């Protein structure tokens, strides 16, 4: 169905300059913001594996075709949990989301409450998986 | 809104890219 609405949005998080296509650079930066260090070669292998046209960029229709686990998440958690204490504070949550692509404390504290099962005011690993595995 | 759907989307897409790379 129109779940193509979630992929379109996912596509837009990558298609940063919104020119309709994802490039090698534009892919590397998002992957870096999430704790990875892909090489330039890996950035063209991945694109070309989705790039059916022969351009070097991925447009939405191509992206959709492609779009149709612990370590990636445990790795994301560590990007969030900047001081590695097992808890994502409200400060760390801001710092990382503004690095992921975002500019308030009502927006951040709403985030915490939306996943704060035990109610301690911060986000642990367990609570983290819940918001990543939908 | 939902800063979390955004994060989840990015993470999950990056994982799929890693996958197509390995498949
Ligand atoms: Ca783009
Ligand atoms: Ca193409
Ligand atoms: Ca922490
Ligand atoms: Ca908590």
């Amino acid at each position: 169905e129109e779940q193509i609405a979630e992929f379109k949005e996912a596509f837009s998080l990558f298609d940063k300059d919104g020119d309709g296509t994802i490039t090698t650079k534009e892919l590397g930066t998002v992957m870096r913001s999430l704790g990875q260090n892909p090489t330039e070669a890996e950035l063209q292998d991945m694109i070309n594996e989705v790039d059916a046209d022969g351009n070097g960029t991925i447009d939405f229709p191509e992206f959709l075709t492609m779009m149709a686990s612990e370590e990636e998440i445990r790795e994301a958690f560590r990007v969030f949990d900047k001081d590695g204490n097992g808890y994502i504070s409200a400060a760390e949550l801001r710092h990382v989301m503004t690095n992921l692509g975002e500019k308030t404390d009502e927006e951040v504290d709403e985030m915490i409450r939306e996943a704060d099962i035990d109610g301690d005011g911060q986000v642990n690993y367990e609570e983290f998986v819940q918001m990543m595995t939908a | 809104a939902s800063p979390w759907k955004s994060a989840r989307l990015m993470v999950h897409t990056v994982a799929t890219f890693n996958s197509i790379k390995e498949r």
